[PDB]
RNA sequence: AUCGAGAGA
DNA sequence: ATACGCTCTCTGCTTATCGGTAG
DNA sequence: CTACCGATAAGCAGATCTCTCGATTGCGTAT
């Protein structure tokens, strides 16, 4: 930024050969678009460019304290007199040449010397990319934090916009498939996702998925527990695809004494 | 590397801001030439940047 | 149809709906000095018959509950003497499509 | 989501229910007893190994580690049942209004049966039956009541059987929004009827009352002595949890009949009895260790808050159990009662403590406080709005955005830092190993490469820590036959990098509309750490390049790829759905470059012309449709060839526009007049002909976001792809041109000439006295009065004291000085400028629309003008000085803020101060406005998120409720409505339009005669009629859109489109005949229809929310709040407009306004003199009025009416106020007859009179007792004079006669009372009166008048700020609001009547809607989008509106 | 048991048949909507990327979405769009039966 | 983890 | 000396005590 | 002559894009 609020990021490091060169052989080190000026109306930057060039030529320092000029004694007049005396033109325009083609440009370019400040808002503390990483403990969603390999949040307004496109698959991929997708187990009859468990096996058997709500204390349909509580019960469970935050919400509601039956279709 | 401004108020010396140079003087052309600096972006000469222009730690 | 100049005692209102299938509708000398269907904001309401209502429900594969609802007590339903369960027809003067046909059910 | 592991099952619906104590005791793994968590986990503690694996301790339930243990619930046995905090209000309401003796409700049993029957009917879609049951009143004592109840039961059974037989309802019941409203109203009235009872009706046994003190505590009061008198003929206290449980258990098991229907919204198949044990918590279920793991932050180890609250509950439970053993000692042994009394009081205190501990574990507002389980799911930070309605996502990125014009307008520039981390699962095949094997050989580091290779069995091998030879070996074994039979139907995946063919989704917060999130194409650039974005997307994203940053989401399946490349992609969103206007295009440098290139002054040699053409267009990249660049003959042949910039535009179009099509024929204008090019120029009139720019200059109006420019026309005629290509090609062209002929601005652009400066000085010299003249006019002083006249200074002092007079003075002075400013600028621009257009780059930017405006140019070059602060001038201190520099009451424009200074020459210190004031105000306003309109969008979108377009072409909510029968009345897509009334454009481009529409393939699939015949009949009938009003006309013919589907029958169009088409064809007869043109236009109408599955509700909400940020009756966001956010019945400024008869003169209209507007008594009072004498404490309240010939003229109030109001209402109110204050302090014979009458009628009036010949005084003596203290008798008299009205009509505050705008002569009154203006038919067109108040018009005119009022008002907020919102959005909003016949709102109040409760609980007040949904056992079928994302199912709107089936070739 | 499942299956299939709308009386758009085109392209791309048999001749391309677009151009997509009416009724339009734009 | 200060659009 | 028991915002819905009308 | 239903004064529940850094319970008590 300059001292007039004309902030702006740097797009590309333009090579000096492709930079436009003036008739005196000097290529500017900062290029600012002329379209930044008409809306802001920072004419002080133009006056500073004029006075900076004049002072650099004459070896003097130009004071820019406000209200040292008036309508009769214009800074444009003053610094233009200095530039014309130094041999450059009154209006601060320099005939420049295209650095890529070589021909002289249509009109004289406005050049000068202005004081520039570098701000601490650098892109090296802004960029962040996540493919996988540390997930949360209860929601099993990506953690928050640039330094933690954490993901970004697609929130309420982003979801509403993603619906407005009619792209329900974009919504699925954002909010479920890439955030907390899980292939849990659900009881067909109980309709509950949490009261199921992986039964411990016996010698040679294979662990299966059972349920505790639709089971009563006690050969083929006998499944045991780690703590020795063997009993026959729910042997009819499926695997649906749900967000894990749904399972956390189910646990929280069960803490409130509320039940949610999940009616599995087939 | 900071520089004392060519254009500075008379109060710049009184508060001794020369002891703390904030930025640098640069040759700035108000030109629409690159096409990469339209909205508010700006273009920095690569050779100047390769001579320690605006460098900081 | 009954009118009352100033007021009606509340006790004479608990027995009007007590003689089916005939119905009694009560209006006032006030609120009737201007026909509220002559107002440009108010569209033309047409009471849909049974056959047309069945055709409408079959056309849209609807249920009588899912239709837009007109209250039993708003002035237009009182004006038409509308009954619960019977659909009305509204010809709306949409500024994007001119005449436009929409239906409300009375529930 | 891996696509190689399909899921067979699916959650159809979820129904809320109550977890009983028996099942949780059955399902639990272990009981938690001691309140010690760790010593290692405490066996029997909260972290017991039966509740899940914990820190390498294998779970003792399933025997699996922390990864494979889902976590299991445990339970803690409460020694006593506890009041569930969620259901306590219902517990209390049912405890009240009951008989402890007969164990029935205190309501009549027959009335309870009636409510039960009505609820049983409402369980089915039988609203009419449940209201025809009311007319079975007996009719048709105990035996009679039993027969009546049997009759009602049989009537209900027969009605339900008939409904089930005839199809209106199945055995599951028909639950919709209106039946839900009826059920809620019935249950509310049932409860209200119950609670409003004093004595039991089955047995007249008075029951003790109850009182409430928050929670955990319920007490009963004893009957009074007169109340127990009835209790003596029928023959305070702390109640216990078990006592109230027994009471309600008895009541519920007796009234199961009504309860099975009160606690149900749909019939229950299992017929499970509703029990009172469901309202009490005798067991608490503890969440598993997985969900209660400790919150460890390095060395900062913290205990979980849930563990804290559960441990407190455990401590109180164990304390109660121990207290239950020593109390047994003081009961079995015959010990004294004092120690027993102490132990019993301690036990009661412990009961209260355990109840409060349970209430703390459940909620935190009933027990700084530890957040319970309710607070985790309550607000914006709660579980719903922060983890289900918004989530963190894998495979996404964020960075700062930098511009790039050498990238496609539909592309994004992704740095190599992102391009190596982001990855996509590409399954290997026999056609893909060419590139995937190469990527694997490249490895994770060399772009493009593969980070991982997912095996068939789901194994995810990583190539990061692997050598090149091993990567080559893996890539060689990448495509191998599966050795395992169980995994022979799968192929290996490759997590290859994000190539150029991949698609990405961008987003910049805040996402105010769907255009702010598009699907761009990926272009992997070689420089790092910034996202490269073309300049066309700046308008779409509202983005910038001064530090703005935006997200980059990477879809992971081909479904989302197709969705992003086709539906969400960049070039298919050229037009905003808000108003159909374009939103893409070039901005500043390209606009100025085009203005310079497309002038007559531009000539180019053969080599220059060819270089520009090949720079912009590159056939090897696919930019050319002819495979070979084709050029034009030069416009000059001798002395040497010379082309023109317009020829470059023509060649660009010639090479990018597809061949075998005619060129664009467009006639338009630009922003630069013909006086900016000289005398006789015609460069303002753009002219295309066969795709050849023959006249005019290309401007902002042609390329950019402007309707009916060349880019918009190219879009319409050649599809979106060609317009995107033209934007890219013009961007490259105007970039390469601006390099060789660069554009610049400088100091000489900002200078005036000597003559311009002398003009400015001469005009500004006339501004010295304008402030003084305006002040003299405002203060009603004759002109030519000195600026320091004492009377002028006194008047200015009064104006300074009075805010309204200050505002008037500010307005007048601002008007005069703004007139002077306009004089200066119009004189000195551009005539007085030194450097002129097009050389003057400042004016070039201003006129061209690249940047800035004439306002900015004028401020830089002529003057700054008046500084306006809060709609006024600069503030003035209490001394009359607006600044220390200016003397008090300085009548000068510069003092008040008129800056006669320009940014070229600088402003004085005072003007600098004033300009800083104005700039600070502007910054504050922008900061407020950036988010003042953020709640409205979410309030709308929560309810409208499901409203979509069905295949019936009727828009209807997610459950199925119909909102509109046809979108906007015509089903026309707003993004396609642009070139439909552009009949001249369509006629000019007829052949290309025919080529694009191809009616050759659109005949065998359409009916092209029936719709046309019906439309001809309808048009003939309408032309015969329509000279008669809308009510009198008989319809006899519905519009063609009603009968015939517009998307299947050619010729079925809206009445407005058909009228416009016929008017065009009749008004201009112009070689193609009218028949084929009409056929083409009707086919265009057919093809401009809104597709089934459109998210019209979301689109309407976004298009009424986002434009709101661009912002004597409330305007903007406050008015949008009043209308669509809360639907207030009492608005801040209720007005109704009154049309006038054309035979009523303006004098008569003004007289009517005066005679209708209210007039208080205080508005004719001059002064009041109260001569209080205590010589028994009297008052002589002399009233002074204005002259009669003054107040009668001003208000139309005469002596008789004044005397009447004073005698009747004023004196009465004065007596009332006097007596109220007294009670507060304790803690001509006709005139004689009138006086005596007033004395007799009023309390303590002793004398009375009136100026019966002039109406000038009203002096009456008042008297009071001597014992009373002193009264002010001035303040109360003033308040009474303010209160008492002379002539008012109810609710009308003031009727005024505004200037006739739009030709019609209208009156506006403050306050709405329709039935009061119906009586003034002699002056008012009574059938044309409309009002601001939607509620009043809804009440006195009906639902549809309210609908029209809502639409007109919600349009009037935008149209005052020159914002265009399509009426389809507003019509959809209003038809969603009045969808029940009432003026509902967009909030939680209007949300209650809704099928899905997931939507409401995600919206807000989650606890309340959860209790309501669990009491009624509500079962929502997962219809609303919110429920779908809560349960993680594919949404219904858009691409989820249908299903995809595969046609296998074998049965 | 087996008979209870048999009657459940019969009720389900009867409801399905009662919801289906025969080809001779469907009153939906003859065209293919943009959502239908996008989802049919995505699903066909998924299928072909999952090693499905292909009908069109590959021109050296390897993008499954591009191959699906080629098939849609050649009308060789063996898929059916089941357009659901609000009440659960459905019309089974075929990809070749529909006219793309 | 919570509440305080500040910063970017 | 140390471990462990603990005073300066906007809406809209819901409740309370005074008015009548009627058997 | 009292029960029931309105009807205004009072009480009570609730939302209004990203990112850094800094700070974190008071006494008491029995040896
Ligand atoms: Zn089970
Ligand atoms: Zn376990
Ligand atoms: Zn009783």
């Amino acid at each position: 930024s300059s001292r007039h609020g004309q902030k702006g990021v740097c797009s590309r490091k333009w090579p000096t050969i492709d930079m436009p060169f003036s008739e005196t052989g000097i290529q500017p080190d900062i290029i600012i678009n002329p379209h930044a000026f008409p809306s802001r109306m920072t004419i002080g930057m133009f006056v500073e460019s004029l006075a900076g060039k004049a002072g650099a030529l004459h070896g003097i320092a130009q004071d820019s304290t406000p209200w040292i000029f008036n309508e009769d004694d214009t800074p444009a007049d003053y610094f233009g007199e200095q530039l014309a005396k130094a041999g450059y033109n009154y209006h601060g325009n320099e005939p420049m040449y295209s650095g890529a083609t070589g021909e002289e440009l249509r009109a004289d370019i406005y050049v000068g010397v202005v004081y520039y400040q570098r701000l601490r808002h650098m892109v090296n503390d802004k960029f962040q990319v996540r493919s996988t990483g540390p997930v949360n403990s209860l929601t099993m969603q990506p953690v928050k934090g640039r330094k933690r390999h954490g993901g970004i949040r697609v929130g309420e307004m982003e979801r509403d916009a993603l619906i407005g496109h009619g792209t329900s698959f974009l919504l699925q991929d954002r909010l479920l498939n890439s955030s907390d997708y899980t292939q849990a187990s659900v009881c067909r009859e109980c309709g509950s996702i949490l009261t199921t468990q992986q039964s411990v096996p016996r010698i040679g058997s294979i662990s299966t998925v059972c349920c505790r709500r639709c089971s009563m204390r006690f050969d083929s349909q006998i499944w045991e527990d780690g703590q020795g509580n063997k009993f026959v019960g729910g042997n009819e469970t499926t695997t649906v695809a749900i967000p894990f935050v749904l399972k956390y919400l189910d646990s929280e509601l069960s803490a409130m004494g509320i039940r949610l039956r999940y009616n599995v279709e087939p | 590397t900071g520089q004392t401004p060519i254009v500075k108020a008379n109060l710049y010396d009184d508060y001794g801001m020369d002891n703390f140079p904030n930025g640098f003087n640069a040759v700035v052309a108000v030109i629409s030439y690159t096409g990469y600096d339209m909205d508010d972006a700006m273009i920095i000469n690569k050779s100047a940047d390769e001579r320690g222009f605006g460098y900081g730690t | 149809i009954f009118v009352y100049q100033n007021n009606i005692t509340p006790s004479a209102m608990k027995l009007v709906p007590s003689i089916p299938p005939a119905t009694i509708e009560t209006f006032n000398e006030a609120a009737l000095v201007v026909n509220i269907t002559h107002h440009e904001l108010v569209p033309k309401h047409i009471r849909l018959s049974s056959d047309e209502k069945r055709e409408l429900l079959k056309r849209y594969r609807l249920k009588e509950s899912q239709l837009p609802r007109i209250q039993r007590a708003d002035p237009v339903a009182l004006y038409l003497g509308l009954k619960r369960g019977e659909v009305v027809k509204i010809i709306r003067k949409s500024e994007t499509s001119g005449r436009y046909a929409s239906y409300r059910i009375c529930m | 989501m891996d696509i190689s592991k399909p899921v067979g099952s699916e959650i159809t619906s979820v129904d809320f229910g109550i977890l009983t104590a028996k099942e949780i005791r059955n399902l639990s793994a272990k009981q938690i007893t001691n309140p010690t968590v760790l010593d290692h986990p405490v066996s029997g503690g909260l972290y017991d190994l039966a509740l899940g694996a914990f820190l390498r301790n294998l779970c003792s339930t399933c025997g699996l580690d922390e990864k494979f243990c889902p976590g299991h619930q445990g339970h803690i046995e409460l020694p006593v049942p506890c009041y569930n905090p969620l259901f306590f209000n219902q517990l209390y309401i049912y405890l009240r209004a009951s008989c402890l003796f007969c164990h029935h409700f205190r309501l009549k049993s027959v009335e309870v049966h009636r409510y039960a029957c009505k609820l049983r009917l409402l369980q089915y879609g039988l609203i009419d039956e449940s209201y025809k049951l009311d007319e079975i009143t007996l009719g048709s004592s105990s035996t009679l009541l039993n027969e009546l109840k049997s009759k009602r039961s049989e009537y209900v059974d027969m009605a339900i059987a008939k409904a089930l037989s005839d199809g209106r309802t199945t055995e599951r019941g028909s639950f919709t929004a209106t039946v839900n409203d009826e059920r809620k109203k019935l249950v509310h009235e049932f409860h209200k009827k119950l609670l409003s009872r004093g004595k039991c009706d089955n047995c007249g046994m008075f029951s003790p009352k109850f009182r409430k003190d928050g929670f955990t505590k319920i007490f009963e009061t004893a009957l009074n002595e007169k109340q127990i008198t009835n209790n003596r003929v029928k023959g305070s206290t702390y109640i216990l949890s078990t006592e109230v449980k027994n009471i309600l258990d008895t009541v519920f098991r007796k009234e199961q009949c009504v309860l099975q229907y009160v606690f149900h919204s749909r019939p229950n198949l299992s017929r499970k009895l509703v029990k009172a044990d469901s309202f009490f918590m005798d067991v608490l279920v503890v969440p598993p260790t997985r969900f209660r793991l400790p919150s460890k932050l390095g060395e900062e180890v913290h205990e979980n808050s849930q563990n804290q609250l559960l441990s407190k509950v455990l401590t109180t439970s164990l304390l109660i159990r121990d207290l239950n053993d020593d109390l047994s000692k003081l009961q079995k042994d015959k010990v004294s009662l004092e120690d027993r009394r102490v132990i019993f009081s301690r036990l009661m205190n412990a009961f209260v403590t355990i109840q409060n501990d349970v209430n703390a574990f459940i909620d935190s507002t009933k027990a700084v406080p530890i957040p319970g389980v309710k607070q985790a799911l309550e607000k914006k930070e709660g579980l719903f709005r922060k983890h289900m309605m918004g989530k963190r996502v894998n495979y996404a990125a964020r960075s700062v955005i930098s511009p790039d014009p050498n990238i496609e307008t539909n592309e994004i520039g992704v740095p190599p830092v992102f391009a190596v981390k982001l990855t996509y699962p590409e399954p290997v095949t026999a056609y893909n190993i060419a590139e995937l094997r190469q990527a694997v050989i490249n490895g994770p580091d060399k772009w493009p490469g593969a980070t991982q290779i997912q095996n068939e069995d789901g194994s995810l091998v990583s190539l990061i820590g692997m050598s090149v030879e091993q990567r080559k070996a893996l890539a060689n074994q990448l495509l191998t036959p599966s050795s395992n039979v169980s995994t022979h139907t799968l192929n290996k995946k490759v997590y290859r990098h994000i190539k150029n063919r991949d698609v990405v989704l961008m987003n910049r917060q805040p996402t105010l509309h769907k255009a702010s999130m598009m699907g761009h194409k990926v272009r992997v650039l070689p420089n790092e750490k910034t996202l490269r974005l073309h300049y066309a997307n700046t308008g779409a994203y509202n983005a910038d390049f001064d530090g703005d940053e935006m997200n980059m989401h990477f879809p992971q399946n081909e479904n989302a790829r197709a969705e992003a490349l086709n539906l969400a992609n960049t070039d298919s969103q050229y037009l905003t759905p808000t108003s159909g206007s374009p939103v893409r295009g070039l901005i500043q440098d390209h606009i100025s470059a085009g203005v310079w290139l497309t002038s007559k002054d531009s000539f180019f040699t053969r080599e220059q012309y060819q270089q520009y053409i090949y720079g912009c267009i590159r056939p090897e990249d696919g930019h050319t449709t002819r495979s070979k660049i084709v050029t034009l003959p030069p416009t000059i042949f001798k002395p040497y060839p010379l082309w023109t910039g317009k020829q470059i535009i023509t060649t660009v179009l010639l090479n990018v526009t597809p061949p075998d099509m005619p060129g664009i024929n467009l006639i338009s204008k630009n922003k630069i007049k013909n006086e900016y090019w000289g005398k006789g120029s015609l460069e303002n009139e753009v002219l295309f002909k066969d795709g050849a720019l023959l006249c005019g200059i290309l401007d902002k109006s042609q390329y950019g976001a402007s309707k009916y420019g060349i880019v918009h026309s190219l879009h319409e005629v050649y599809g979106p792809e060609v317009a995107a290509k033209v934007l890219s090609v013009l961007g490259r062209l105007f970039t390469n041109y601006i390099t060789a002929t660069a554009f610049t601005c400088g100091m000489d652009d900002l200078r005036l000439t000597a003559e311009g400066n002398k003009w400015r000085t001469d005009i500004l010299k006339t501004s010295v006295d304008t402030g003084r003249e305006a002040a003299a006019e405002v203060t009603n002083l004759d002109k030519d009065t000195p600026a320091d006249d004492p009377e002028l200074l006194k008047r200015l002092q009064e104006i300074l004291r009075d805010n309204n007079k200050s505002g008037i003075l500010d307005a007048v002075t601002s008007s005069k000085v703004n007139a002077i400013t306009s004089q200066v600028v119009s004189k000195c621009v551009p005539d007085g400028t030194m450097k002129k257009f097009p050389c003057n780059s400042m004016q070039a930017m201003a006129l061209s629309g690249a940047k800035g405006s004439n306002v900015n140019v004028s401020q830089i070059m002529c003057l700054l003008g008046q500084q306006a602060l809060e709609g006024r001038r600069v503030p003035v201190m209490v001394s009359g000085k607006t600044l220390p520099s200016f003397k008090p009451y300085e009548t000068d424009a510069m003092a008040g803020g008129y800056v006669k200074g320009r940014f070229y020459s600088g402003i004085k210190p005072q003007e600098y101060y004033f300009h800083c004031m104005a700039g600070r105000e502007g910054l504050i306003d922008t900061a407020v406005k950036t988010s003042r309109s953020g709640y409205l969008q979410r309030c709308l979108t929560k309810q409208l998120e499901g409203v979509h377009v069905s295949y019936d072409n009727s828009i209807r909510d997610a459950d199925g409720t119909l909102v509109q029968f046809m979108y906007g009345g015509d089903a026309i897509d707003i993004t396609k409505e642009s070139h439909m009334t552009q009949f001249e454009f369509c006629l000019d481009n007829y052949y290309a339009l025919l080529k694009k529409y191809n009616p050759s393939a659109l005949i065998e699939h359409l009916d092209v005669e029936s719709a046309l015949k019906y439309s001809k009949k309808t048009l003939k009938y309408r032309k015969k009629h329509s000279k008669e009003p809308h009510y009198k006309q008989s319809v006899k013919y519905d519009p063609v859109l009603a009968k015939y589907n517009p998307a299947k029958y050619l010729g079925s169009v809206s009445e407005n489109f058909q009228d416009k088409l016929e008017s065009f064809l009749d008004k201009n007869s112009k070689g193609v005949n009218e028949k084929k043109f009409r056929a083409l236009m009707q086919l265009k109408y057919m093809r401009s229809l809104i597709n089934p599955g459109e998210a019209v509700g979301i689109i309407a909400s976004q298009s009424v929310g986002e434009p709101s940020t661009q912002m004597n009756v409330t305007l903007g966001i406050p008015r949008l709040r009043e209308i669509v956010m809360t639907a207030s019945a009492a608005i801040k400024t209720p007005q109704m407009t009154l049309p006038i008869w054309n035979d009523v003169s303006d004098e008569q209209a003004d007289t009517f306004c005066k005679s209708i507007s209210k007039v208080l008594l205080s508005e004719v009072i001059d002064k009041v003199i109260v001569t209080e004498t205590t010589g028994a404490r009297s008052y002589v309240i002399h009233m002074r009025f204005f002259d009669n010939n003054e107040y009668s003229e001003e208000y139309d109030v005469s002596k008789e009416e004044l005397q009447n109001v004073i005698s009747n209402q004023f004196i009465h109110l004065l007596e009332a106020a006097i007596v109220k204050e007294i009670k507060k302090q304790k803690r001509n014979k006709v005139q004689r007859d009138r006086q005596s009458a007033i004395i007799s009628h009023h309390r303590f009036i002793t004398k009375y009179n009136f100026d019966d010949e002039s109406g000038k005084w009203c002096e009456f003596k008042l008297e009071l007792a001597a014992d009373t203290e002193k009264l002010l008798m001035v303040n109360i008299v003033e308040e009474i004079c303010r209160k008492s009205i002379i002539r008012q009509i109810p609710h009308i505050d003031r009727c005024v006669h505004p200037e006739p705008e739009n030709g019609k002569r209208v009156l506006v009154t403050e306050g709405v009372n329709f039935q009061a203006m119906w009586d003034q038919e002699a002056f008012i067109d009574v059938d044309g009166i409309t009002s601001n108040d939607v509620a009043a018009v809804l009440k006195t005119y009906g639902v549809e008048a309210a609908r029209n009022t809502i639409v007109n008002e919600i349009n009037n907020v935008f149209s005052r700020y020159a914002i265009s919102v399509s009426f389809r959005h507003l019509d959809l909003i209003a038809d969603m609001m009045t969808r029940q016949g009432t003026y509902l709102a967009f909030n939680r109040q209007g949300m209650e009547t809704s099928t899905s409760s997931f939507m409401k609980m995600s919206y807000e007040t989650t606890c309340q809607f959860l209790t309501k949904a669990v009491l009624d056992n509500e079962r929502e079928q997962l219809d609303s989008p919110s429920a779908r994302i809560v349960v993680g199912k594919l949404n219904n709107v858009g691409t989820g509106s249908f299903d995809v089936l595969a046609k296998v070739p074998n049965a | 048991g087996p008979e209870d499942f048999q009657q459940h299956e019969q009720i389900r299939r009867k409801t399905l048949k009662e919801k289906a709308i025969p080809k001779d009386q469907r009153a939906t758009t003859p065209y293919m909507t943009k959502y239908e085109r996008a989802r049919i392209l995505g699903t066909r791309a998924l299928q072909i990327s999952m090693n499905a048999p292909v009908f069109v001749d590959l021109e050296g391309e390897t993008d499954p979405l591009r191959i699906a677009m080629k098939e849609l151009a050649e009308k060789k997509i063996p898929l059916v769009i089941r357009r659901y009416l609000p009440d659960g009724s459905f019309e089974d339009w075929s990809v070749e039966e529909l006219i793309v734009d």
